[PDB]
Order: C-alpha cells, then structure tokens, then sequence
C-alpha cells in the first residue's frame, strides 16, 4: 500500500505538455522523504503546504501531473503566471495547493540531431482553465477564411515541435515536471505520510 | 486581401499621451499574436509589446507601465496607449502579427511616426526651384516645417521618372527643411507643365506650386 | 537579457557577388528561435528566413540562412542591385521574447558615375520674405563621396550650408546631393557671383556651377 512515485518519477517517456499526463492517487502510503531529499531537482516549490510536514498530513486524493517543457518556461508552471504555457498548455489555478518538482532532463530527452517529439500549443482561441487538457489537432484559422483542415497561410498546425538539442543552452534544454495536487473534499482521506 | 493600417500619429508635447490603433484587414486580431515595433530615426528595431490571442500582454522594460496594448474585437484593431511620452520615445511604430516559431514577424503595417517634442506645429513655405537651362533639372524648396514628415509629388503623381525628393535636414532654427527636384528634357520645358503637390498633413497645409522656367 | 550583434556593420559589395551576414548571440539559442529581415528605406522590415534556414514566402533561393548555438549566418548569392537594404537578425526565443541585431547595412557598388551638377538661385519669393536659400545640386552619382565647396565672389564659404544626400537607387545603384546656402536678403545682394565647386572621383577635375545675382 505504498504510493507509487516511481512509476511517475522514473517513467521512461513523459508526455508533452499539451497532451500533460494525469496520474490519480490513492490508497496507498505517500512517503515524500524520496522526493524532497533527492539532490537531482532543479525546482521544489510548494504553495499551501510544507514540505517538511508532508509526511505528516493526510488527503482525500492526489493527482500527479507530468510533463516535458523547456528550462524558461518551467516558472510559468505557478499560479497567477502567464505565457504560452500557462496560457494554452497547462494552468495552475490561483488557490493551488501543492508541489511543482521540475529537474532538467537533457541527458534522456536530448538527441544529437534534435529530438522532436515533444510539442507544445502555440495557437489557440483562449486561455485554458484551471487543469484544462486540450488535444485537438484542428488546423488554426488566423484570418478570415475557412482552413477546412488544410494548412496553409493564416491556416496553421496548432502544435509546435520543441527542438532538443544537447548542445542547447540551459534556458532550452528539455525539464521534466511533475505536479502534485493535493485534494480535501469532504470524504475520508485515503492518501497518508508515513507517519499517519 | 489582408492588410494592417496603422494611425494615430503625430506631435505630442514630452509627458503627453497619445493612442495609436492598426485595423486589421482579413487578420483576425483577436486571434494572433499581435505586436508593436518601433524605429527611432536612423536607428534599429525594437519591440514594445504584445498581446497574445487570450488576452496576456508582454512588454519591453523600456515602455512598462507607460504603454498598454489593447485590442477591439467588433473592430477587429489593435491599439497602443502611450502616457509619460519621453524625447526617446520619437519612432516610427509598426504593429505586426507574429507567428512565433511557426513563421515569426511574417505581415507588418506600414508605420506611423511619433514625435515626442516641444516644439510647435508649422506649415512649410514652399519656394520653386527654377530651370536655368540636353537635360534640364527644376524643384521645390519646402522650407521651415515641423514637426515631419511632408510629402512631395509631381503632377499629381503623375510624374515620377528621375524624382528625387532628398531626406529633411534639421536647420539650426529647429525647422526641417528640404527639395524635391527632377530632371526632364529641356524640350520638354515647353510643352510641358511641372507642378509640385507638397502635403504637410501635422499642418494640414496642401500647397501646389507651378515651377516655371524664371 | 540577450544582445545580438550583427557583423559587419556595412558591408559593399557589387552585382553577382556574394554577401555573408553574420548574428552573434551574447548565450546559445535554439535554432528555431532566429529570423533575419530586410528593410528597404522607408519602408517596412520584410521578413526573410525564419527558424534560421527557413526561407519565408516570397523569399528567392539566393536568400540562405544557417548557424547554431550561439552564431548565425545571412548569406545573399548573386546579389542584386535591388538587395541594397539594412539586415536585422532577431531572437524570439528568450526573453523579453523578441530581440533584435543592430543592422547590417548593405550597398551595392557599380561603376563610377561622375554627378550632373546643376545650380539654383533664389526665388524672388523667398527673397521677398528675407531670406535667400541657394541649392546646388548633384545627380546620379557613384561612389558617394563627394566635395561641394560654396564660393560667393570667389571666397569660400563655410557654416552656412547644409548638405542632403539620397539613400542609394534601388535599380542604377547612384546618389543624389543637395546643398543649401543659407543668406539673408541683405547679404545675398552684397554679392554678384554664387558659385558651386564639385569633386568627385568620377570627374577629371572639379566642375563649377556658377550665376550671377540678377542676370
Ligand atoms: C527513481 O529511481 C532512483 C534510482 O536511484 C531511485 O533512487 C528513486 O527513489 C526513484 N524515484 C522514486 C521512487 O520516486
């Protein structure tokens, strides 16, 4: 009954921000020590809880949310932030509670030559809500005329390769995300620290 | 046919206002990403803002909290709120739609000029350039105007083959000044009239002089 | 924040050859992140290569782009007298998100073109107003260095003109050049004769215009 990081952590393939996996937990023993105590994060930032008391506090569920973006645009992975990212790929609402743990990941997601598998939304209507996944492929009509799913001039693929390459400076070299909602509703809390 | 159109330029005292709008034509603007660009004269490009087709603005740390991008959607505009205009803020600004790594900065407006000055509006005097005379050269002196830009044509348009209307030269009296000038056949001195059209629109002065062998 | 650098700052080069511009960025960036743009004079910057290498529409196969990291190239082959125009890179990849190089200005040269000099009183006009402007006019000429010297009554005159020159033509490659002597009515009839001496490569030797005030 012991809560399964490993299998978000250490995932040999992470989604592309747009597409942002989603992994719900519970029933199971959290224990946090792993995580916070882990020298290889580039970022450990968490907002209405501590980290030091995390093995200490229960919730009703946890959701494990993971990605791949780039090294400037994981500050945008916080609430109240806007960009591309926050904009169009994935929101953090303004109360969140939880941790965002990014660390950088050129060494697996870097490929001489330039990986594209990773993509990113640069094109769309609106902004995302609050744990908003859209995956739609729909050509972009920028202008006044019907795309009709060719793309072409004012017509555009609303996705966007990253290009990763090892020899990228820091800023553009690929991070894994994961972020860890915490959630209390009004039901009994399944997910624990080791110490509860 | 999609175009942009910019407007709104014009002379402003330093520590006024002005508000710059760019209507867009077949762009739909609240779709795109849609920026500001600006060139003070003689120097580079530098971008001023941006709007993003959500609603999030971006701007440069030289014109924050002072300009603020906006957009109309029933108009289908783009406009730029200027405050606390500076002497460094004098530019030819261009809105653009940008496209990101899908194309960058691919369609840009045509520019309209901002001066940030204290100096008054004047008219210019336009004074004929007379043909002394093969080939024959005769012009128009505009002289002693603020703030720029002035216009030259030549019969109406009409006229554009071996026209050279020179950049405007500050004079030490703070006023530009500058000559439109052509060269014809002398024949043609004869048997052809040669007017100057000179449109000073920070003015509203529209002079057309005929220049006529002395 | 970034600074792209562009090099060299002018360049000069004739028809047929070949222009290699260069951008180097102050960190590396991706090379999806990088376009390069022409602007003619007075008008606005149109858009070249995008993503480095990726020719935009409209843009000739003669237009290339490449580099990396933190160096990136513009290279024009057979080069046009209508390429004459200032260069920019620009940078969209990191912030303030859009940056721009300083330019690169590009002349096209051509064979040497001695200028048509031509020589213009006051209007009787202006000279009712008190002043008396006169111009000196130098046409169609390459390269553009060129001397103007003002001489009234045979004394040379310095400080009271001002000089204009054209951006290059975009199809014979010339200059033009105005020159100003600025006169009050009083002093321009102290004087009989106004003159404009011109030196140039393309001249054998100096070329003066001339008139005298009244005839
Ligand atoms: C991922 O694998 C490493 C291998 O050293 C392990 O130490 C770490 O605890 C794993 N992450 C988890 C279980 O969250």
């Amino acid at each position: 009954n012991l809560c399964p990081f490993g299998e978000v952590f250490n995932a040999t393939r992470f989604a592309s921000v747009y597409a942002w996996n989603r992994k719900r937990i519970s029933n199971c023993v959290a224990d946090y020590s792993v995580l916070y105590n882990s020298a290889s994060f580039s970022t450990f930032k968490c907002y209405g809880v501590s980290p030091t008391k995390l093995n200490d506090l229960c919730f009703t569920n946890v959701y494990a949310d993971s990605f791949v973006i780039r090294g400037d645009e994981v500050r945008q992975i916080a609430p109240g932030q806007t960009g591309k990212i926050a904009d169009y790929n994935y929101k953090l609402p303004d109360d969140f509670t939880g941790c965002v743990i990014a660390w950088n990941s050129n060494n697996l997601d870097s490929k001489v030559g330039g990986n594209y598998n990773y993509r990113y939304r640069l094109f769309r209507k609106s902004n995302l809500k609050p744990f908003e996944r859209d995956i739609s492929t729909e050509i972009y009509q920028a202008g006044s005329k019907p795309c009709n799913g060719v793309e072409g001039f004012n017509c555009y693929f609303p996705l966007q390769s990253y290009g990763f390459q090892p020899t990228n400076g820091v800023g553009y070299q690929p991070y894994r995300v994961v972020v860890l909602s915490f959630e209390l509703l009004h039901a009994p809390a399944t997910v624990c620290g080791p110490k509860k | 046919e999609v175009q942009l159109v910019e407007s709104g330029g014009g002379l402003i005292q330093p520590g006024g206002s002005l508000r710059l709008s760019c209507a867009a034509s077949g762009f739909i603007v609240s779709r795109n990403y849609m920026i500001w660009v600006r060139q003070a004269p003689g120097k580079g490009l530098e971008w001023v803002s941006v709007i993003y087709s959500g609603g999030s603005t971006f701007y440069a740390d030289s014109v924050k909290g002072r300009f603020t991008i906006s957009r109309d959607n029933s108009k289908n505009t783009l406009y730029l709120q200027m405050n606390s205009l500076r002497a460094e803020d004098t530019a030819v600004y261009y809105c653009a739609r940008d496209l990101e790594v899908a194309g960058a900065i691919d369609y840009w407006g045509q520019g309209t000029l901002v001066t940030v000055s204290s100096a008054s509006t004047k008219g210019p005097s336009v004074f004929p350039l007379a043909p002394s005379s093969g080939t024959a050269a005769l012009g128009c002196l505009v002289k002693d105007y603020f703030p720029e830009p002035v216009t030259v044509s030549w019969n109406s348009g009409a006229l554009t083959s071996g026209v050279h209307t020179f950049p405007a030269v500050l004079q030490s009296s703070g006023l530009y000044s500058l000559s439109s000038v052509v060269t014809v056949p002398s024949s043609s001195l004869g048997t052809q009239t040669y007017i100057c059209n000179v449109n000073h629109k920070p003015s509203n002065t529209k002079v057309d002089k005929k220049v006529e062998p002395k | 924040e970034i600074v792209l650098t562009q090099s060299p700052g002018t360049l000069s080069l004739s028809p047929g050859e070949r222009a290699t511009l260069s951008c180097r960025a102050s960190q590396s960036i991706s090379s999806s992140y990088l376009a390069w743009y022409q602007q003619k004079p007075g008008q606005a910057p149109r858009l070249l290569i995008y993503g480095a290498t990726s020719r935009a529409t409209g843009t000739p196969d003669r237009f290339s782009g490449s580099g990396s990291g933190t160096d990136f190239t513009l290279t024009i082959n057979r080069l046009e007298p209508e390429d004459f125009a200032v260069y920019y890179c620009q940078q969209y990849g990191s912030s303030p998100g859009y940056t721009f190089g300083q330019g690169t200005k590009l002349e096209i040269k051509r064979t040497v073109a001695a200028p048509s000099v031509f020589i213009f009183p006051p209007s009787d006009e202006q000279l009712k107003s008190g002043t008396a402007s006169v111009v000196c006019l130098l046409n169609n000429f390459y390269p553009r260095e060129a001397k103007v010297q003002w001489k009234v009554d045979n004394a040379l005159q310095s400080g009271n003109s001002q000089e204009s020159v054209t951006e290059q033509d975009s199809r014979d490659s010339t200059y033009s050049l105005g020159s100003t002597l600025t006169l009050s009515k009083a002093d321009y009839e102290k004087h009989k004769v106004y003159a404009c001496e011109v030196t140039h490569q393309g001249l054998s030797s100096p070329v003066t215009k001339s008139f005298n005030r009244g005839e």
